[PDB]
């Protein structure tokens, strides 16, 4: 592990799969909100929670397996081992979060933010910056998720429904 | 009920022809330039909810924009409201929100085929420009350049009735009972 | 090359819809699939026969083939008197 | 496994008759929005993914659906379903997912003709729009196009009945059967 | 040797009648989804490319298909193939691309006119639903739909074998050779 | 004046007619571009694209109109006379559509119905049911024969053979085609 | 309540009129203060930072509401008629768009969809590939044009070529510009 | 509690949140403007008017029960129960101009600025209503102005909020 | 070599040729992500992998050989014997994965990403996506690769575009 | 007067400061923003009432003509065409061209100068400008540079702009 292997992982990722790693790692970075993904990944290993391990189950979030092999020369079973052998740095709410927003296209999030207008007080927002903002009012949590269940059974969406409802039977 | 979800159920069993029809009779209401970005009718509930149009309490527009579009099914499921009520409530006088010229207009594209429809913009290429005649237009868009042209209007029916003589002979019918009333 | 392109015009403006498809399957072994998917008009695909220097001002040979193939000797005639 | 291949070879197999067809029988399932842009059977099968009504594990509706529009060849080659074996699955009260107003409707359309068609157009002149009595329209439009008028439904087949006496007799007997039942 | 002028040569030979044959003749290897947009020969032999069957170094198949239609003048004048070559050609096992099955229903629908069509379309009222019975069917739709339903195939000859024995006894001589030859 | 002129013979063409020149265009035209041809107007067009049919070069037309024996036309339209057009088909060049073509298409003008019927029955052991139709028409069948390759301008043999049988003027001009 | 008479025009003013504005705006607003202006309170603005609106100077505001051929808003809102404009814009002078203008705007209203690609077709050797985009409308082809300074009030003979490729009301319309100068 | 806690809500609040905050609070220290959300809170801890109670009313306004929760352990019952036992810090006008900040998009505030722009001389709707207020064009005894300002943009309900501040005061 | 030139290309390319430089140089630019072509072909410039053979080698690769003769004066014997004189830019795997997507229409597309979703899900659908889109999301999945074309041939032999697989196994033969 | 300044400087935008920061770099020390450059020129003398008329007539704000200065577009035109300008006909050319071009023909321009300068954030046309001065490559004597540039990017008509500027000279 060393500084190099830190932006080669900030210079190789998209726009989109960065704003999804700075969701998956709001659970660790709570007191400090990091503003890019550099940030996060050196905070992270300041405070000594960016092992190889770390990178690596994180890279598997993002589902960045060539990275992890050209990277981290690490393949799928090897990340998969560790996330059996050690505790998850990111926790499997995080994970079906993205999950689920990562099956949802713009028509979908956007009727989903209607439906949600009711319980909480502009432009086009992805479903984790709705989620950030659901988390932001206290209306979902990894032991909160009746509201979007719900919401996202009125919508026509029940795979997703009963992906959330693996989750907490899981639990 | 539950307003929200009733109005994304409402929505959801509207297709894009159906949003046009709404988009049409609103026009008195939504000026162009918010009429431009609505691509589905939750939009334009929107736009409803800033006049207060539209509201929990108040479904008298959207129950008249419903029963323009003659979707029965929909008031009678998510507004519980039944075909013949709606027409008492639109006999009051100054109780029907949408103008009279306008929905006489809808009916019109009522009547109008699709052959019928590009005789009638056949029969404008002296007044309309060629840009705005193209073979993507209906003829609620043919009625919008009209009045922005300042040729169809609520005193100015004469080039409707022209145009209107020639393709069918019903649309005089009902351009005449709108004019009756006058 | 203005002339060329205004030839170009002349021909694709004197086809129709069965006409072009079947310039698109003649023409499958040198533009690939998208591309022809891509093509609305004759233009089009002279445009891009033309950026490949399949066809060229001085080197016809694709275009007076391909108006032999569907027996458009009018425009075979137009070329020619491009040519001149 | 190939689960989405056998889903695309099934597909492949459909064409753009037997997808108005599915369409129609899903409408109960899939609300007009999400109906107009299915262009292709992957784009319906897709929909029917997201509410669970089609999965590697939960072929019922896609077997009832493909034995509707009698395409048993799909049935026992790539479901391995005869169809024996259906007819027993939709005996038992409740197996059956396409409610029997919806079937009766869709066999209506099996045995009406383009002459019977527009006959059956003719006949519902004062009830439904020009536009929408369009001679491109299908009988299965004109069933939705009732619908949304609140002249078809499983509590009001008066229209339909009067219609179709006027065509044939044994419509009457299609939709007797099936009161019969109820 | 330019092979798409000579395809396209061979396509501007071809008419609508020779085309819907050729189209019946590649079911074994067309879906029905990609047979639909086939509205000239060209799109066909496009398809034909994709699944290699059909390259400058394999032409067996197209002389197949111009055999099978006996456009024998196409096979002489494009591809420099006589009438008894190809019949040699098909009297080797396996070297036969079109199922022997396929032919056969083609071959009747060689020796069936207008009135005996009809006749056919008759014999089936009670097993396949009249909007697949129109007039505007030909006998290979007819064939393609008992196919759909299970009533047409390799393993089941008796609707066929009954049809036939109420029009001529041809039919049936061209039906039990089929059957004993296998 | 010119385009107008081609609409207006067009527009004074029925289908038999339209049928007849359809068939002596054959050399020209494939049987996929004459298809949709379902108008006299539209072949004119076909013509235009092969340089056969322009304002400069009415010869085709011509020949076309005199062949089918519509001389009214020739005169109302074109301004020309029957002696004319004989003068102009005498010359040894000047002739477009081939001898076989127009003798073929002499044979249908000599034949009858009942002699249709026979000439279809003379035809079973070669051509299916399907093609002798009661409703095919003589050129229809010689068609058909093209596509089997039993007719042609090198095989007369089975033409000459079914001839025989109904009528012996048919084979006077088939003899006539011959010593060209 | 000029403010708001301006506001209310605006409302009742599409995306399609707001480019033709800013078109026929052209020769009194620069393209780096252009680009920005995507609503028409601000092509408003600008043109009241150059004294050519305000609440008694209304003539270049009818002017273009006039040539967009948005008769309706002339008469609510600007309370004026369409012959009063025809005979104030037939006088020699108080115009204050270009006639090249008008000329421009009035061939863009002339030409279609399948014309605008044949349109682009036509401009290949002339204008780079990448302006050539499906995107861009008959306006934003004639400003490619005078940038190249190809397309001007004097040099109109690729305007008349490409014009004679399409149609001949086109060319047309380029004749009655020309016989007006 | 301490400074840890006000380094904690610096550093977790939003940029929009923070602005918001700021806005709220102009209300409260009018010696000094704040240029940040740190130097206010270090301020009003240095004034005396940084509590529990007046940093859970901060954070209610601004929408963030999640700090509520993680760092004053209170959840928006026991916000709720305390505005209504105990006075304000922030007036309900501030809420109340807040909220239609929070109703407003970009388009909306410029067609508002536009049409304000001649009762005065990329701004949010907050600086709008800060130089309305120091320009003595919106109080909470003057909001007839901004009201038909909201009416004219076709903004009803934002009138209706104002009307029902209207019956809130008296 | 300069700054006009690559400006002279960038302004000659419409968005789908600019894709599809920017797919093919995925592999000289690891390091990296581009997020236009102009940018790339800077980047290009700056680590001395951008030579006049190595753009002449890219506008080959899109076939565009009139902006070779125009704005690099060279012809099809220049730029075939530079390719055959010196390493190559661009590797065969990306050329083939071009040349598949090249041959592949819309409808084809669709039903290719139909078959995929059953190895990697419905991945990045915000959009109708090109083959090459869908080529990026199977690399970024470990899913495709010079030594890895198992998957693609057989979802190509799926849809019934056996001519790909036979481009497929002459790669592989190739090798 | 003086008070008129602090007005002038309230009523600006961020751009039009900066074009008029870059006019007056012709007349020492370089001021931070707008209010001390006017400060510093109505101290030296050099900003007459006519010289801040022809600043806002170039920066196209009549609208504070009539307001703040009392004056329209035909006073000051004539004016300029009477007595000597305060800003050179050169620092009107570069501001024209500025102004005649999209942030897409900037960027493209910015583009091509790179080579002949390093990298300066996303700079506006006469920030480009300033830096070449600042290394040399333009001036009003040496146009053949940004000419070039201009041509490459198809804006043959600020080409002409320049042609015309160099033919007054």
């Amino acid at each position: 592990m060393s500084a190099e292997v830190i932006g080669q992982v900030e210079e190789a990722l998209d726009t989109d799969e960065k704003e999804m790693l700075l969701f998956l790692c709001r659970d660790v970075a709570i007191d400090v909100v990091p503003p890019n993904v550099r940030d996060l990944l050196d905070i992270l290993r300041e405070r000594g929670k960016l092992s190889v391990g770390d990178l690596a189950e994180l890279l598997y979030r993002v589902r960045r397996f060539d990275l992890l092999k050209r990277i981290l020369k690490m393949d799928r079973k090897a990340v998969e081992t560790h996330l059996l052998r050690n505790p998850h740095l990111v926790s499997d709410y995080r994970v079906l979060m993205a999950e689920i927003g990562e099956d949802l296209d713009k028509s979908d999030v956007s009727s989903l933010i209607f439906l949600m207008k009711d319980y909480m007080g502009s432009k086009e927002k992805s479903f984790l910056d709705l989620v950030v903002e659901l988390e932001k009012l206290n209306l979902v949590a990894p032991d909160q998720l009746d509201l979007l269940e719900k919401c996202l059974k009125n919508i026509h969406r029940i795979d997703l429904k009963t992906k959330i409802q693996k989750y907490k039977q899981s639990v | 009920m539950d307003f929200s979800r009733n109005l994304y159920d409402i929505g959801e069993q509207l297709d894009s022809e159906d949003l046009a029809s709404l988009k049409f009779l609103s026009l008195d209401y939504i000026p162009q330039r918010k009429q431009e970005p609505i691509k589905d009718a939750l939009m334009l509930f929107q736009r409803l909810q800033e006049k207060r149009m539209l509201e929990e309490s108040n479904l008298s527009f959207l129950k008249e924009l419903l029963f323009r579009i003659n979707r029965l099914d929909l008031l009678i499921t998510y507004l519980n409201t039944r075909k013949e009520e709606m027409e008492r409530e639109l006999q009051t006088p100054g109780r029907a929100q949408i103008s009279a010229y306008r929905v006489m207009l809808y009916q019109i594209s009522e009547e109008v085929s699709r052959s019928e429809l590009r005789s009638f913009k056949g029969g404008l290429q002296e007044e309309i420009s060629k840009c705005k005649l193209d073979d993507d237009m209906n003829l609620l868009d043919i009625f919008i350049e009209m009045e922005k042209r300042v040729i169809l209007g609520e005193g100015k029916l004469d080039i409707l009735k022209r145009v209107c003589a020639q393709i069918n002979k019903s649309l005089l019918k009902i351009i005449n009972d709108y004019e009756e009333f006058s | 090359m203005d002339p060329f392109l205004v030839l170009l015009g002349s021909v694709s403006s004197s086809l129709s819809s069965s006409e072009l498809t079947e310039l698109k399957f003649l023409c499958l072994g040198r533009v690939g699939k998208r591309k022809l998917e891509r093509v609305q008009s004759g233009l089009d695909l002279f445009s891009m026969l033309l950026e490949q220097n399949d066809l060229e001002p001085g080197h016809t040979e694709l275009l007076r083939e391909l108006l032999a193939s569907l027996r458009r000797h009018d425009l075979l005639r137009r070329v020619d008197d491009f040519e001149a």
